[PDB]
């Protein structure tokens, strides 16, 4: 599982 | 209208206050650095989103570049600060949380604390200009990649030289535009190596539960993920020399 927060910031939606 | 270098100048995130309760156990202090470091890194993410050309790398290379370069960034920034603010003398993580010689005497700190200063030391040796600084800082993000490169290889490739271009420009402000590049790309080299230390420690402190060292959600997520990837040593430091 690549990191939750870091991801969401880059992707959004 | 406008220069990218000036765009760089504007996006650079504001210095952060640590909120440190400065009345001094060395577990606490490092726990705090971590708390601070989390937001610092959150700030570097917006800063990434608003780098020109970053959005059209591939989400994975975005994650990846950040995840691998993140310490490299924070340590670099910390060098710049510690340069500007005590001209090399002290580590200035936040205006409120400064490490004088005295706080290095603290249990486990010194080791790391000396190799953070080394980074500041290099700003002092080269007398780096703020424009020069920003430029590398960007590069440092694009300097820590897998051994088997990127999920959108081409795109990166151009960008990298783009910002190297910009570093030219920066020293252009004679017979320097290839000459000073040596002194300064030599730094971009020696980073990978000096980060190596801090990066490790950090790792040690992370998995070693029984130290009581506290790391915040953000960073946990990334360290705990970047851990195995760095176990393999499957990470390519792109240099110049
Ligand atoms: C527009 C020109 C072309 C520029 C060069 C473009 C290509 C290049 C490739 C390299 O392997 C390293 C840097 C260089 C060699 C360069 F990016 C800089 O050095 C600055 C440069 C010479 C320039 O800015 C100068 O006139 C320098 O005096
Ligand atoms: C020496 C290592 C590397 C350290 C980091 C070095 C870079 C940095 C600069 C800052 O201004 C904010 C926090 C960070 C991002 C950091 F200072 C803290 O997080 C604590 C840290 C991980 C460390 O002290 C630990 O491993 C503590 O567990």
């Amino acid at each position: 599982s690549r990191p939750a927060i870091l991801y969401a910031l880059l992707s959004s939606s | 209208f406008p220069t990218l270098i000036s765009l760089l100048e504007v996006i650079e995130p504001e210095v952060l206050y640590s909120g440190y309760d400065s009345t001094d156990t060395s577990t606490r202090l490092m726990s705090t650095l971590n708390r601070l470091g989390g937001r610092q890194v959150v700030s570097a993410v917006k800063w990434a989103k608003a780098l020109p050309g970053f959005r059209n790398l591939h989400l994975d290379d975005q994650m990846t570049l950040l995840q691998y370069s993140w310490m490299s960034l924070m340590a670099f920034s910390l060098g710049w600060r510690s340069y500007k603010q005590s001209n090399g003398n002290m580590l200035c993580f936040a205006p409120d949380l400064v490490i004088n010689e005295e706080r290095m005497q603290l249990p486990y700190m010194y080791d790391q604390c000396q190799q953070m200063l080394k980074i500041s030391s290099e700003f002092v040796r080269l007398q780096v200009s703020y424009d020069e600084y920003l430029c590398m800082k960007v590069l440092l993000l694009l300097s820590t990649v897998p051994k088997d490169g990127l999920k959108s290889q081409a795109v990166f490739d151009e960008i990298r030289m783009t910002y190297i271009k910009e570093l030219g420009k920066a020293i252009v402000k004679s017979s320097q535009n290839w000459q000073r590049f040596y002194q300064l790309t030599k730094l971009l080299d020696s980073m990978h190596e000096m980060v190596g230390g801090l990066l490790q420690f950090c790792f040690y402190t992370f998995v070693n539960k029984s130290l009581s060292v506290e790391f915040p959600e953000m960073l946990a997520e990334i360290i705990s993920n970047q851990l195995p990837k760095f176990k393999a040593g499957s990470v390519k430091p792109l240099l110049f020399h």
